[PDB]
């Protein structure tokens, strides 16, 4: 019957290793890097898109970075169209949260969610697991400034500054140099376009090729707001930054 | 070969393999022999024991007043399928007070291993079955096969070494169809039958099972010093 | 290589079940045609009995699908009367749900659209059937629409199917480009059956007897299939010019 | 409602008023109550007007589907789906219909299915609110094997006394002529029936 | 069951809950305690049908001790009262509603400030300086509206709750045994067992 | 290549081969016959005795469908009792809706649609089973005969299993012969001969013969067995013929 | 029976290589080309009508079609798997979105319900992904005009042009030349024209070509008067005659 | 609620009129009651205002999705089928009463519906409280072959009736035709009749006549940047 | 017993020249039993001002319901929603408990962002949309609000001439209803500044 051509996508291998979840991280190595840096006044989030044209209507075009809510934005490497079935399951949980406790969705809480999801795709129901790894920034009262990751394992941990997708070993060791705990956002801004103009596989890092966004509570008093910039805003801060 | 991973699959001969291994284990089971009068009809077992310590494994199960069978190869898969006919014999004496039709119990039986041979995810019945019974046409003896043959005789036997006991009654046929009126006659023959089928070991108080149902007698099963009679 | 068994893509982007399928079609041997009038649309198909034992009357590969749907099916029968049964209770379901008769082109549509499924779904296999659907339409007129293993469809202004569907299709073509018209300019559906038959054999090179036949006519508000005598008449009209 | 249907020696006729009413308000006074579930299988309809027209619309669909399948139906076989629905839904359904159709093989027949859902095979049948007070009538008046013309009368008569009496009914009498020549459609006016 | 009160004073939130529990003819207790803590600073007090207030009462407690392990937080007494109010505004439109009505009496660890909400069994919450449910507000609110103030001590707050209770012994047909009072502050939930 | 181990799937040359293994099982069976007559048709079938231990005339092959359908078949005795229960359903529920009994043509495609199904998915076996059926409706005597890939078609005569070749030159003789038609009597006649020199395909066990019939005159459009006398009669009339 | 099928059809291979979407983009590579241009007061769509017999009327089968009034749509690859994708689309912008906020979705939304349905088919038991790239042109109020490709994978982008399918690298690059932010309808039509000439081989005229534009709004076309607020379809098809109007001028 | 439709010459004609109570009450006194299922198939409802307008828009986008699928332009016959149907499921429950009126490649169509199932065809009809008024004016001057002008006069006439002598009606009279070969002409508040005259007196008050607590600015704003 | 009159209130809006007013009593009772006077009946999302009397816990519910639904809207669409796409919104929202109702009468009030335009609409529980030019009143003492507003209303009113005007109508429809009162909230709308006011009212 049926079992012939079934692949067995939840099964251990003879190390105890998950055979789909192995090879959907190879999957993501290829996509383009993403960066998140926090600092005590805020967090950075830096990621670059994938070969484009110039016939890309860059203006209206999304594939790295997300809204959440207006506290929690996420970065994406990997399928696009995977990543979107999450984001959008994502951002209900954190709706039910809201109407259930009249709070916003503490960030670990929304991650711990979505990372579940990912877990149950590698234990039953014999489908593909997603082929997606995220970089959530977001905010609350509780711990203030939070850096998180998932991968398709279902896996996440808390980060200071951390990188996925394409690079990571290289990325990550650049991090690991220049970090320090007391810096601000306009330096973790600076750090993470440094970093990406010497990982990246492009000739040059210019506007068109990145996308950008931050979470500052330079937001008129205590209150958080969160920044997608614009293509221009894009150029101006690479100007600024004295990469172009 | 290539062709008998499942029972949905038909081999370039058109032989199905899943059943021909499940009619295996019938072969792998002890002897069980049937027979039948005009008045009676009789079912003679060896049971088989796991050692000397152990039980003798019980060969016999009675479905209803008037009918009951012997079992070869898979004990649970009787179990199943016993008590199956166990249902099917008690709704048609509960919704049309009406004693089930031993031939009609022989189709259900058919029908029920035939769904097992033509589906994906299941399996054959590993198990062979002589039903003996007594309704309103007189005595009956059916042998079922788990390809869903079941199939109407006078005298038949199943299991390892059933050869020897399926030639005595085809010699003795004319014989013991005409002992009506005398159970214990009948009984005699069966396990004069069955002798035909031993080897190197003997008919002992504890290995003899022995079933009749016939005019005026229930379906009763004797074990222990009630076969001493007949050894 | 499961890639063969199932329903999936080849590293070439193909389906070869489907195409299997397409195969399939032409393994009773049996060449059909379908042609427009002006008030009537056409369908002739070749008849064999091989057997003397078989009652030639219950050999048919025309199906009366609704009043005004008649449809010729190439490929095996099982499949041909599993598209048929089919299509009837989609026929009759559309007239109950919105209130008037399903038009032929939108019941070849949901048909084409059903043979979608079997492409993409893996559990159920392709029909090994062509589908020649043909009526009168209240709307559209005189019309043809046809559907295979790969969920393709679309109108005809004539068409052909069978293992010489080459040597018809080319035939039909060159009359169409000598009269630049896309029907034949004929009165009554009679003449139009000649047409078909008069074409079928130049394209074929074999002649027919009232028994090598099969003939379905769709008119305003019915479609209906000729008869053994019905087809005689019009085999002696041929042969007397 | 008054509704009627009458086997004579060509076929049968089925026969019925116009009136629906909503109380003592006559919503539609030329309402067409002989409906078409075949080409030669036609029903009277009285009740719930939702009920019987949700009804008729479903036959419809299970004879058209009979057809593409086994060819015509008899008369029988389509009295039987208007019982099946009729009996099976009898708790949910206050429908009564009059079924009458003409087969070569069997001619004209007139089946009945009153409330409950049974079903009786008659050589006529009469139904409605207005049947009620022309029992006497037609019992009396009936005869088998009447030409097409004296069929007319019983019915143009009958349904004339049914209209008289009964409030409930009125506006034209429509009639429909099952054949082996076709299907006829009659309609008569007050000014003619009233006179009767 | 019958009647509880509550009181939002300057520090702390007080409860106070009837002791009585009447099987239609016979008063079959006269200790009986109608709260259950929901978290080290949240209290809540209940009234309704019988088997269901405790039931309610016990499955909220429940819930709210789970999310007090998984997130190794308190949940604000805002956060809670959102939370109980959704539960009865589902119940409502159930096959078999809960019929509670319940008081919550919170202290903020975060804000420093006491808090007391009214929720009923259709699921309508009002935060109050003080609130009751069934016949209880009818005798006691005129007492509270003159003596109220945002700024009472714990004791003061004691004080004007006495009064209360001494015009429901007055004026109430039914006979309560006396009121269980809880108080809820800064340092967690403490019973007055004198009153 | 592995194109024969899964139903449902086409070989590239567009086959599906698990049918054509299902029909090696029927070509494996006894032979039995269909005679269609003047008002009515003669089912027939070979019943091998394995052994003296058989009890004659009580292993019955030939099964009614409703009152007026006979259904025979050569293959897989269990899938072919399966599809007679099918069929049975199916002629229960059309007599249910439409009053009428289900007629032949109508019951043939109830068959073939239930066969055909089988043959569309992998996790279902076909048929191994060619089933000859037909009796009297209201137009007449229908005879058809359905193979392991839903096909069926009308017949005049029909025949398979094992002896099936020389069955159809047998049966080819009477259509020729009688053009005008056969009487129900003669047909019982001559299925038992036909029966009796198909078991030359067969010669080694001896074996029993079972007919049936329904027409028109003989049975009033009833399916009845042929027993008694009459057996005996197409007994002697086939043994006579043989030799 | 059952779908006995509830496992995966497409999984990552040990490369981190999705296969069956893989396959699923070289069956679009295959297919007949097709293309997307907008203007500052429109969008243009186009593709050929490679009819596969002159028997077959070509008009019969639309490889251009309405979504809503306001939204288009052209292929590249399986004709039949984007036939009933278009199916899907028309109801799902009445389902998710017109029977909840009384108008119809924009076209951003739109494609992201499309790609939704893309991507199920890539995950879900027993199932291949669908065999076709859609280009998808709209306009509605907020957004104005724009442009969106939607893959296999279900990914989905923004262009101000771009061309699927068989000659599409080639167009590509004609339309990087051509294309500037200035142009108006007329020249993103001629713009179409020209660059489709290149990868079509025989005829090329009305009939063989399919061309809708998403421009202004057609009161002509609406059907009804009386309602000021509702002013007609913004998608218009053009004629075999309009088409070859501009050919002259070509 | 009064609505009607006629039949004429080269098409029909459906007007109501623009009243919607809530018992004694007016809730709105120009409301539209002449709904749009398809282009050239419009209805009139009377009844629970909710449900005739939620069935009409459940229809009308079905119907909508129907003519994309069939590349045909929608049928009177459909809308109507699919409304009985969906009607006769939730047995009256769902409380709309409906004409029906449209042209399509069949011609021009009218009927009416019930809110049980039931249907009726009809060269003139009535529905809603107002019925009984309308259908006298149209019993009295109804003729077979009215033009476009005289099947309008006689359809508002119809709601004036109502309008005049049913509670349940009121205000100004719309309009619908829908003719053969053309553009479907809706014409709202065709008459306005009922023009509510000049009071004797303004009511517009001195600045400062309330009294007021506090004033606040409420932040409509998003959360702002810097 | 009556679910739509068990805790009382009322909502009234009007427009203006280009601007909006949306005003609301402060009760909340069980009965006869003043239970709350700061229960407010207005809530917003964006621009976008909703209204709504009735069952007390169901104006809770639904606020609830239509922040959530407006905030999902707005991370896909990445704009505002509208007063004329909320209305549709709330009358979807309303007909899907079609036997199972929501026992409310919302009022919508806002300004269009990208025309101007003011606008206001009024439902009834299930979903039927009142779309009025001048005013749209709701609750417990309505019949008192649609006789103030017929006579108090005229057109184009400036924003504080209207504020007069909405404040005067709701204070005495209030103090003509058992069910109504407690104090008061006007909310004076233009296209990119709110107002917000409280009233003094007599507290019986
Ligand atoms: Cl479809
Ligand atoms: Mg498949
Ligand atoms: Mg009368
Ligand atoms: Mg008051
Ligand atoms: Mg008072």
């Amino acid at each position: 019957g049926s079992r012939r051509y079934d692949s067995r996508t939840t099964i251990f291998s003879p190390e105890g290793r998950l055979y789909q979840v192995e090879y959907a991280l190879e999957s993501i190595s290829h996509a383009g890097t993403a960066i998140g840096i926090m600092a005590s006044d805020g967090i950075v989030l830096a990621a670059e898109r994938k070969v484009t044209s110039t016939l890309l209507e860059q203006d209206t075009s999304t594939e790295k970075l997300y809204k959440l809510n207006d506290k929690i934005a996420v970065a994406v490497a990997g399928l696009t169209a995977d990543a979107e079935i999450l984001i959008n399951t994502a951002r209900i949980h954190a709706q039910n949260y809201l109407k259930t406790y009249n709070e916003d969705i503490p960030v670990e809480i929304l991650v711990r969610r979505l990372s579940d999801i990912k877990q149950g795709y590698t234990q039953h129901g014999g489908l593909r697991p997603f082929g997606v790894s995220f970089i959530y920034a977001g905010y609350d009262d509780r711990y203030g400034y939070q850096l998180y990751t998932s991968n398709p394992s279902g896996n996440y941990t808390g980060w200071k500054a951390i990188s996925v997708g394409a690079n990571t070993s290289a990325a990550q060791t650049l991090l690991q140099m220049d970090y320090k705990d007391d810096m601000k956002v306009d330096d973790a801004i600076e750090l993470a376009l440094k970093t990406l103009s010497k990982t990246t596989d492009s000739s040059a890092l210019t506007y068109d090729r990145l996308e950008f966004a931050t979470i500052r509570k330079g937001a008129n008093d205590g209150e958080v707001y969160q920044k997608i910039f614009k293509p221009q805003e894009i150029k101006d801060i690479l100007v600024k930054t004295g990469i172009t | 070969n290539n062709y008998d991973g499942d029972t949905v699959t038909f081999s370039p001969t058109g032989r199905l393999f899943q059943v021909e291994y499940a009619l295996e284990a019938i072969k792998q089971g002890s002897v069980t022999v049937g027979l039948r009068s005009n008045t009676h009809a009789v079912l003679v077992a060896l049971k088989r024991n796991a050692d000397e310590l152990s039980s003798y494994q019980k060969k016999i199960i009675k479905c209803d007043e008037h009918m009951g069978l012997s079992l070869a190869g898979l004990a649970p898969d009787a179990r199943v399928l016993s008590n199956y006919l166990r249902q099917q014999c008690n709704y048609s004496s509960l919704v049309f007070n009406r004693k089930l039709a031993v031939e009609r119990a022989g189709h259900l039986l058919c029908d029920k291993a035939q769904k097992n041979t033509q589906s994906y995810g299941g399996r054959p019945y590993g198990v062979g079955l002589l039903i003996i019974g007594y309704d309103k046409s007189g005595a009956h003896l059916l042998e079922f096969q788990p390809s869903g043959n079941v199939t109407e005789l006078y005298g038949t036997a199943i299991g390892a070494r059933s050869q020897g006991a399926k030639t005595y009654l085809e010699r003795t046929l004319d014989t013991f169809i005409k002992i009506d009126g005398n159970p214990d006659e009948l009984i005699k023959a069966g396990v004069e039958a069955i002798s035909q089928s031993l080897r190197d070991e003997s008919l002992t108080v504890d290995n003899l099972s022995i079933a009749i149902v016939g005019k005026d007698t229930p379906f009763t099963i004797y074990d222990g010093e009630a076969v001493a009679k007949y050894i | 290589g499961y890639d063969r068994h199932i329903t999936i893509f080849s590293p070439e982007g193909r389906l070869y079940q489907v195409e299997y399928a397409f195969k399939a079609t032409n393994q009773t041997n049996i060449n059909s045609l379908a042609v427009r009038g002006k008030d009537c649309t056409v369908v002739i198909s070749q008849k064999k009995v091989p057997d003397k034992l078989l009652d030639p009357t219950t050999v048919s590969y025309i199906f009366c699908i609704s009043r005004t749907i008649g449809m010729v099916v190439n490929g095996p029968i099982p499949d041909a009367r599993n598209a048929a049964l089919r299509a009837k209770a989609e026929a009759a379901e559309f007239r109950y749900k919105y209130g008037y008769d399903m038009p032929c082109d939108v019941l070849a549509k949901r048909m084409a659209n059903l043979s979608q499924i079997y492409t993409q779904r893996a559990y159920m296999r392709p029909l090994g059937v062509i589908l020649t659907f043909v009526s009168v339409d209240e709307e559209l007129g005189p019309s043809i629409y046809k559907t295979d293993p790969a969920g393709y469809y679309v109108g005809y202004k004539a068409t052909a199917t069978g293992p010489k569907q080459q040597e018809i299709t080319t035939n039909l073509e060159n009359h169409f480009k000598k009269s630049k018209i896309d029907h034949i300019n004929e009165e009554s559906w009679e003449k139009v059956v000649e047409f078909a038959i008069t074409h079928m054999i130049d394209a074929l090179g074999t002649e027919f007897s009232k028994n090598d036949l099969e003939v379905g006519v769709a008119t305003k508000d019915k479609f209906f299939t000729l008869s053994a005598e019905n087809i005689e008449e019009r085999l002696v009209a041929i042969a007397e010019q | 409602t008054s509704i009627m249907a009458v086997t004579f020696k060509d076929g049968v006729i089925l026969g019925a008023d116009s009136r629906t009413t909503t109380g003592a308000y006559i919503a539609n006074r030329v309402t067409d109550k002989l409906t078409r579930v075949h080409d030669k299988i036609w029903c009277c309809r009285s009740g719930s007007a939702a009920d019987t027209q949700a009804i008729a619309d479903i036959v419809q669909y299970h004879l058209e589907l009979y057809t593409s399948q086994y060819g015509t139906p008899s008369t029988e076989t389509a009295a039987s789906v208007f019982k099946e629905l009729c009996y099976e839904n009898k708790d949910n359904l206050t429908a009564g219909i009059i079924v009458a159709g003409y087969d070569d093989k069997n001619k004209g027949e007139v089946y009945t299915i009153p409330l409950g859902g049974s079903v009786h095979k008659l050589p006529y049948a009469i139904a409605g609110s207005g049947s009620t007070f022309i029992y006497g009538y037609c019992d009396k008046n009936f005869r088998e094997n009447m030409s097409k013309e004296e069929t007319v009368d019983f019915i143009k008569h009958s349904l004339s006394q049914a209209i008289k009496w009964d409030g409930s009914s009125g506006g034209v009498i429509r009639m429909v002529v099952l054949t082996a020549a076709g299907v006829e459609r009659l309609i008569f006016y007050p000014d003619e029936y009233e006179q009767l | 069951m019958d009647i509880i009160l509550g009181i939002r004073v300057q520090d702390s939130v007080i409860l106070a809950s009837s002791k009585a529990v009447t099987r239609g003819i016979s008063v079959l207790k006269d200790s009986d305690d109608k709260t259950r803590q929901l978290s080290p600073h949240t209290l809540m007090s209940f009234a309704g049908e019988a088997g269901d207030t405790v039931q309610f009462a016990e499955y909220i407690q429940a819930n709210i001790q789970l999310y007090s392990i998984r997130e190794d937080y308190e949940l604000s007494p805002q956060a809670v009262s959102s939370f109980v109010r959704q539960e009865l505004a589902k119940s409502i439109r159930s096959r078999r509603p809960y019929q509670v009505n319940v008081l919550i009496g919170g202290y903020d660890k975060k804000k420093n400030k006491p808090e007391l909400y009214q929720i009923d069994y259709l699921g309508t919450k009002v935060e109050l300086p003080y609130g009751a449910h069934g016949y209880s507000g009818f005798y006691t609110f005129s007492l509270l509206d003159h003596h109220y103030r945002p700024d009472m001590t714990t004791e003061e707050g004691l004080d004007l709750l006495k009064l209360c209770v001494q015009e429901l012994e007055k004026r109430m047909p039914m006979d309560f045994k006396g009121v269980i009072v809880k108080i809820v502050d800064k340092d967690g939930i403490r019973q007055v067992d004198d009153f | 290549t592995g194109y024969d181990l899964s139903n449902s799937v086409f070989s590239p040359d567009g086959r599906n081969f698990q049918v054509e293994y299902a029909v090696k099982a029927v070509e494996n069976g006894t032979t039995s016959i269909g005679i269609k007559c003047n008002d009515g048709v003669v089912f027939a079938v070979e019943k091998l005795i394995t052994s003296k231990l058989l009890v004659p005339q009580k292993n019955v092959k030939i099964q009614v469908v409703d009152r007026h359908i006979g259904c025979v078949y050569s293959g897989l005795i269990p899938d072919g009792r399966h599809l007679v229960n099918r069929g049975r359903e199916e002629a229960a529920s059309f007599k249910k809706l439409y009053k009428t009994p289900i007629p032949i043509p109508a019951f043939a495609d109830r068959l073939g649609q239930y066969v055909q199904a089988h043959t569309l998915y992998n996790s279902v076996r076909p048929f191994g089973v060619s089933t000859i059926f037909g009796g009297v409706d209201k137009n007449g005597a229908h005879l058809y005969m359905l193979e392991p890939s839903g096909s069926y078609w009308g017949y005049k005569g029909a025949a398979t299993g094992k002896g099936r070749q020389s069955a159809k030159a047998e049966l080819e003789k009477l259509v020729d012969h009688h053009p005008e038609g056969l009487s129900a009597r003669e047909a019982v006649k001559q299925a038992a001969k036909i029966i009796y020199l198909a078991h030359e395909d067969n010669k080694e066990k001896d074996f029993e013969l079972e007919i049936s019939w329904c027409s028109l005159s003989e049975t009033n459009g009833l399916h009845k067995f042929v027993k008694g006398d009459l057996l005996q009669e197409a007994i002697d009339f086939a043994q006579k013929e043989i030799n | 029976m059952t779908d006995r099928y509830s496992f995966s059809l497409t999984t990552f291979s040990p490369s981190g290589k999705l296969g069956q979407i893989d396959y699923a983009l070289t069956a679009v590579k295959q297919g007949v080309t097709s293309l997307g241009i907008k203007a500052t007061n429109g969008v243009v769509i186009a593709t050929e009508k490679k009819s596969s017999s002159p028997l077959a009327m070509s008009e019969t089968l639309s490889k251009v079609s309405l979504l809503t009034p306001d939204i288009g749509a052209v292929y590249s690859g399986m004709g039949p798997d984007y036939r009933v994708l278009v199916d899907k689309s028309r109801k799902v912008a009445h389902t998710s979105y017109k029977r909840i906020y009384g108008e119809y979705p924009p076209t951003k939304l739109l494609v992201s319900e499309v790609a939704k349905i893309m991507q199920e088919a890539t995950q879900s038991g027993g199932v291949r992904p669908f065999g076709v790239s859609l280009l998808i042109a709209g306009h509605d109020e907020f957004n104005g005009f724009s442009l969106y490709q939607v893959d296999p994978s279900g990914s989905y982008f923004p262009w101000k042009a771009t061309a699927i399918g068989k000659g599409s690298v080639a167009a590509k690059t004609f339309l990087e030349k051509r294309w500037n932010d200035e142009l108006e309808l007329e020249d993103a039509i001629h713009i179409a024209l020209l660059t489709l000439k290149e990868s079509v081989e025989g005829e090329f005229n009305g009939d063989t070509i399919e061309l809708a534009i998403i421009g202004d709004e057609n009161p002509d076309l609406l059907g009804y008067t009386g309602i000021p607020t509702d002013k007609g379809p913004r998608f218009r098809k053009l004629t075999s005659q309009e088409i070859n109007d501009r050919l002259e001028a070509l | 609620t009064t609505i009607v439709g006629v039949k004429f010459n080269n098409g029909v004609v459906i007007a109501a009129d623009t009243r919607s109570t809530q018992g004694p009450i007016v809730a709105d006194k120009n409301c539209a009651k002449l709904h749009r299922i398809s282009p050239k198939i419009w209805c009139a409802g009377a009844g629970t205002a909710a449900d005739t307008e939620a069935v009409t828009q459940l229809i009308g986008s079905n119907i909508e999705l129907h003519s994309l699928y069939t590349s045909r332009e929608p049928r009177v016959v459909s809308a109507l089928q699919m409304l009985k149907q969906h009607l006769f499921k939730y047995q009256g429950h769902i409380g709309a009463y409906l004409i029906v009126a449209g042209v399509d490649p069949t011609g021009s169509h009218l009927f009416s519906i019930d809110a049980h199932g039931s249907t009726d065809v009809g060269y003139y009809l009535s529905l809603g409280s107002g019925s009984l008024a309308a259908m006298a004016v149209l019993e009295s001057h109804w003729k077979q072959d009215l033009t476009k002008e005289e099947a309008i006069k006689l359809a508002s006439d119809a709601i004036q009736a109502g309008i005049w002598n049913d509670l349940g009606s009121g205000s100004n009279v719309d309009v619908c035709v829908m003719e053969i070969g053309k553009d479907a002409e809706y014409l709202r508040n065709y008459l306005t009749p009922n023009v509510r005259e000049e009071k004797q007196k303004s009511y517009k008050f001195p600045r400062g006549t309330t009294a007021v607590l506090k004033e606040s600015i409420v932040n409509i704003c998003d959360i702002q940047e810097e | 017993s009556d679910p739509s009159s068990i805790n009382g209130g009322i909502v009234v809006a009007m427009t203006g020249k280009d601007c909006v007013a949306i005003a609301c009593d402060l009760r909340l009772g069980s009965q006869s039993l003043g239970v709350s006077n700061k229960f407010e009946k207005i809530f917003h999302y964006g621009h976008v001002f909703l209204g709504i009397t009735g069952l007390a816990t169901d104006v809770t519910t639904l606020n609830e319901m239509f922040r959530y639904k407006t905030n999902l809207y707005k991370l896909k669409e990445e704009r505002a929603i509208e007063p004329e796409t909320f209305t549709q919104l709330v009358s979807s929202s309303l007909y899907e408990r079609r036997f199972g109702p929501y026992f409310v009468g919302p009022v919508v009030a806002g300004i269009n962002s990208k025309s101007g335009k003011p606008f206001i609409a009024g439902f009834d529980l299930i979903g039927c949309i009142d779309e009025a030019k001048d005013f749209i009143v709701s609750g417990t003492a309505s019949d008192q609000l649609f006789g103030m507003c017929e006579s108090l209303y005229e057109p184009n009113l400036e924003p504080e001439d209207l504020f007069e005007t909405i404040s005067q109508a709701l204070l005495n429809a209030a103090d003509r209803d058992a069910l109504s009162g407690w104090g008061a909230v006007v909310y004076i709308i233009k296209k990119d500044e709110v107002v917000k006011r409280y009233l003094k009212m007599r507290q019986d």
